[PDB]
């Protein structure tokens, strides 16, 4: 049997100037999915006027998304991260606010290493749903470092 | 050329222009596109005759008469044979 759970899976993001020590996120979302990612696409396809095929490198961003609980500190947490902006930072050869997701996906040991990347966007207030109960926060960033896995 | 195209006859139609596609999207034949452009003439109803001998006199000017050198004696001998 493959054990595919998710339970005990934690998350520890370090931004290089508003968290430069980090935080970790471990209270995730009931409704939304608690780790999304888009289909990474590193390569095209072309086709040449004989019917053949080309294969070539294109640019590829890796988009993230967590989901946390309305309220929670690491709610409380991203939304500073959101709120704050590029410009007010100083400048490097790097990325302004390099921020890291370290990823402990469960007690196997994955270690996803996700870096080179920024927060992108999330809600700024909670919403309210029909059923009055407050609707998880989901909030995307983007990487350009997808390397590092483990196990 | 005379283009027939849909009960619309053009006479005296001249291609001006052609460019050929060749693309992945098509691989076995090729796009063209074809342009003429009509050759205007004075008289589009010209006036001709049946028969040999009654055409219009056609002049050609001056002639600036080319030379020769066969002697009287060569034209004589042909006109003998």
């Amino acid at each position: 049997m493959i054990n595919v759970s998710g339970f005990g899976t934690g998350i520890v993001i370090v931004s290089a100037s508003s968290f430069p020590m980090g935080f970790s996120l471990s209270k995730f979302a009931d409704d939304e999915s608690p780790i999304s990612s888009k289909e990474l696409e590193p390569f095209g396809y072309e086709m040449l006027y004989d019917g053949g095929l080309f294969a070539f490198d294109k640019a590829a961003p890796l988009e993230v998304s967590v989901s946390v609980i309305a309220g929670s500190e690491d709610d409380i947490n991203l939304r500073i991260l959101l709120n704050s902006k590029k410009g007010s930072f100083r400048f490097l050869p790097g990325i302004i606010p390099d921020m890291t997701t370290l990823v402990a996906t469960l007690p196997d040991g994955g270690r996803t290493v996700l870096s080179n990347g920024t927060i992108i966007k999330g809600p700024a207030i909670d919403t309210i749903q029909n059923t009055g109960r407050r609707k998880g926060n989901t909030y995307t960033f983007v990487f350009g470092s997808y390397l590092g896995a483990q196990t | 050329y005379k283009v027939i195209t849909r009960g619309m006859v053009f006479e005296r139609m001249m291609c001006t222009s052609e460019a050929l596609n060749q693309t992945p999207d098509m691989i076995s034949a090729t796009p063209a596109r074809l342009t003429f452009s009509q050759v205007l003439v004075q008289n589009p109803k010209p006036i001709m005759f049946r028969n040999a001998g009654d055409s219009s006199m056609i002049d050609r000017g001056l002639a600036l008469a080319e030379d020769v050198v066969g002697s009287a004696g060569d034209l004589f001998d042909y006109a003998v044979n």
